[PDB]
């Protein structure tokens, strides 16, 4: 549970378009530079307290794992980790790559050579079964598409996590469609290794492309005043002098909502479903005041032929407060 | 006169923010709160221009 | 972004030229001759235009009268920023800027 | 392609930004939705009982499924509806298909039924490469693309090179207005040369 | 036909959302009576 600094790690391609020899900057969910990652330890049995908890997906995740004998196999995403909700598994043995989304009956801890990943699964929706060492991954899930980024390299580190810049690459665009909230890590069983976990935050990054679609360098504009200056002047090399800087430092993270405490409910079952509507030349006007507008109790029975609003959007109507309604 | 011209230019630049430029409101907060951004993007484009 | 880098470059070029103009006009000589102790040069009373060692400021009397003539109602580099948390009568243009 | 079957009054609800009972708890379209939605009435072919979600705690994210029936113990949250030919106009059975497609710098898989023609080089011609229309001069190119690249871009976002879908190779595109021209004249009342 | 309007006046019809705690002297996203925004909320000596 130790915190390890991750300097300039976690860079991936947030967009699929092709860019060559440009200095592009964008606002998206990235791993912040020099952020603290939690360290978890793992390596029959191996040695005492070497286990894995249930982590938090958030809006993105950076998974970096160090291995010596391929002890880490895969991940199990989900929301509630029961069979009341759906889950996905991405694990492998042989050269067998297994990816499927089902309602799983999970074990307490997954071991997989002796393949104790699940007890059983039912109502399987999407199945695409096809078949000293540092591998790292980035997982994101928006608009019903789990994107996977990875890179893989050979190292000789006895302890700790090496520092540097790392760019990842897309492989999969799997259309799962499930709600992902929390995940786990699947470890193998036999007849030191450790992994580090970081979460993505909404920030502004600037990237340099080496005219081949390959990222040369990346700048996090919220790190230090030097990077903010570099993002402001839109360049990587800065001449000596004084320059004014824009705002790239502070960002809100929490929500405050304050509404009046009107608990009474006003009748949409009497104005709408009245006894007898009048003639068109004798149309009636009724003032509505001092209540709460729900618009969701009609979802059960009444279906609307047309509902069109002028000056407001129907989707934004639930968050609005009105002064006078007729 | 130089000081007054500079002050008047700055005050005019501040006061020109009250023009909606054809949007349904001058300030951006009720543009974002009143509509979804599918058409509020078009609304904010005019203000930006 | 390119529509804003041009504006920033133009305003910095204006500001450096404004700093250069005062350098060009006043600092013609690079030798700072100290003020002589006497002020009467053959009956010529120079005490009104040379600074005197009896004021908190180092300006001459005529320079003080000139500096009192111009009213700096506009602000921007002498007003404190934290002063911008006033009342409805403190809703001035400078804090809005 | 996304396929389902709904009522006839909810065909207005499958639209970007519009709310309802289907766009809230059953099926919501993405915000920047590029694609095409098609819906067609089968009031006679499909009959019987079908279900929809009426109660849920939160808004659904775009393109998100939810098979979690019986939220809690005995709280079904799947109200049913019936399809017979006698049902009124707004309440008829409509089959809905949503085609979500995208195009980018990648080899294409689905195309239209048009026959390819011969390519003319070193002339100002109108070209149609994989649906991208334009006007220019096509020349053999010494440029080098990637394995998946189809067209290159300048710093002004102008396409200068393209990949031929047949006999895969790179072709450069040049403007027809090939240079700057000055005209030197005396007065028109004096001469016309 | 629902004809409704909103202005600088107390509201009578609102949506079903629960109020939360207010955080002061921090950059927060606020939703005051249907008006959304981002800013820092401080105690005010102004008079309405
Ligand atoms: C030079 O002229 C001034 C008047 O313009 C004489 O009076 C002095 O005036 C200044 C301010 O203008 C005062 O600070 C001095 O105290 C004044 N001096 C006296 C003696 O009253 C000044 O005296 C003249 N210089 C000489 C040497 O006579
Ligand atoms: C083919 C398939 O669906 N799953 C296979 C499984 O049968 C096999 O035992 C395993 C090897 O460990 O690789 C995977
Ligand atoms: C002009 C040039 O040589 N560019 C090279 C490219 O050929 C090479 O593929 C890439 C990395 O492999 O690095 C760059
Ligand atoms: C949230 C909730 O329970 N709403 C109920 C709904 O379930 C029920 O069907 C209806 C009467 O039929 O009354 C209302
Ligand atoms: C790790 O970094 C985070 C964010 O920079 C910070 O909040 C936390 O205090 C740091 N922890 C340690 C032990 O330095
Ligand atoms: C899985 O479902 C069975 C019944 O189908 C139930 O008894 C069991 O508790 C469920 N387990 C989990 C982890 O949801
Ligand atoms: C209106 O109310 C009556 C009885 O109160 C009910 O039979 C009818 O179905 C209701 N109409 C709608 C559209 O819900
Ligand atoms: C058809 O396509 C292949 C490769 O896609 C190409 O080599 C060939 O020239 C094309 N035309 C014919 C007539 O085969």
């Amino acid at each position: 549970m130790a915190q390890v600094s991750s300097s300039r790690r976690g860079v991936y391609y947030n967009d699929d378009i092709f860019r060559s020899d440009v200095l592009h900057l964008t606002q998206d969910y990235f791993l912040p530079f020099d952020s603290n990652l939690t360290q978890y330890f793992s390596l029959s049995d191996r040695y005492t307290y070497f286990d894995n908890p249930i982590l938090d997906f958030g809006d993105g995740v950076y998974f970096a794992a160090t291995e010596k004998s391929n002890v880490i196999r895969g991940w199990i995403f989900g929301s509630s980790f029961d069979n009341t909700t759906q889950s996905a598994v991405i694990v492998n043995n042989s050269t067998h790559i297994i990816i499927r989304v089902c309602n799983f009956n999970l074990c307490k801890e997954p071991m997989y050579t002796n393949s104790w990943v699940y007890q059983s699964a039912f109502n399987c929706t999407y199945d695409r079964v096809e078949k000293k060492d540092l591998r790292e991954y980035v997982f994101k899930n928006r608009d019903g598409f789990l994107s996977v980024y990875q890179t893989y390299t050979a190292v000789n580190l006895p302890r700790g996590l090496p520092q540097g810049f790392s760019v990842l690459r897309p492989i999969l665009k799997l259309p799962f469609g499930i709600n992902i909230t929390s995940y786990r890590v699947v470890m193998a069983m036999f007849s030191s290794a450790a992994y580090y976990v970081g979460n993505l935050k909404y920030s502004t990054f600037m990237l340099s492309f080496n005219e081949n679609g390959t990222i040369t360098d990346a700048i996090d504009c919220s790190q230090n005043p030097l990077a903010e200056l570099k993002c402001t002047i839109k360049n990587f090399n800065v001449n000596k002098g004084i320059y004014q800087t824009s705002n790239f430092r502070v960002s809100p993270t929490q929500e405050v909502v304050r509404f009046p405490n009107i608990t009474n409910r006003c009748p949409f079952d009497k104005v709408f479903n009245a006894t007898r509507f009048p003639n068109v030349y004798a149309w009636e006007r009724t003032k509505i005041s001092d209540c709460v507008a729900d618009y969701t109790v009609l979802y059960n029975s009444t279906s609307f032929s047309t509902f069109k609003c002028y000056g407001v959007s129907p989707s934004k109507l639930i968050d609005l407060c009105f002064t006078s309604v007729y | 006169d130089v000081v007054n011209q500079n002050a008047q230019a700055l005050n005019t630049l501040v006061k020109q923010l009250s023009s909606n430029f054809g949007a349904i409101s001058s300030v951006l907060n009720d543009i974002l709160s009143r509509l979804d951004k599918v058409e509020a993007e078009v609304q904010i484009d005019r203000l930006i221009t | 972004g390119s529509f804003c880098t041009q504006l920033n470059r133009a305003l910095t070029g204006i500001a450096i030229e404004q700093d250069k103009n005062t350098q060009e006009v006043f600092a013609q000589v690079k030798q700072m001759y100290k003020t002589p102790a006497i002020k009467d040069f053959g009956g010529f009373n120079f005490s009104q235009i040379l600074p005197d060692p009896s004021k908190p400021t180092k300006r001459s009397f005529i320079e003080d009268l000139l500096f009192n003539k111009v009213t700096l109602a506009d602000a921007g580099f002498m007003k404190q920023y934290g002063e911008c948390l006033g009342d409805i009568s403190a809703r001035d243009l400078i804090c809005a800027q | 392609a996304d396929t389902f079957l709904i009522r006839s009054s909810e065909v207005r609800q499958v639209a970007p930004g519009e709310t309802g009972v289907i766009a809230d708890y059953n099926y919501k379209l993405p915000d920047d939705f590029t694609g095409c939605v098609i819906a067609w009435n089968t009031a006679k072919q499909d009959t019987g009982n079908y279900y929809y979600r009426s109660h849920r705690k939160t808004k659904l994210k775009p393109f998100e499924r939810d098979l979690s029936s019986d939220d809690g113990n005995g709280v079904y949250t799947l109200s049913t509806y019936d399809f017979n030919p006698n049902v009124p106009v707004a309440y008829q059975a409509t089959r809905v298909v949503v085609l979500s497609f995208e195009l980018l710098n990648a080899p294409a898989t689905v195309c239209g039924p048009k026959l390819s023609t011969q390519l003319v080089k070193n002339q100002c011609v109108n070209f149609n490469f994989n649906g991208l229309k334009g006007t220019g001069v096509l020349t053999p190119s010494l440029k080098r693309f990637q394995s998946f690249q189809q067209f290159g871009r300048d710093t002004s976002d102008f396409t200068d090179s393209v990949r031929d879908p047949q006999t895969l190779e790179i072709l450069d595109i040049s403007p027809c207005s090939f240079g700057g021209v000055s005209v030197i004249t005396p007065g028109t009342n004096a001469s016309s040369e």
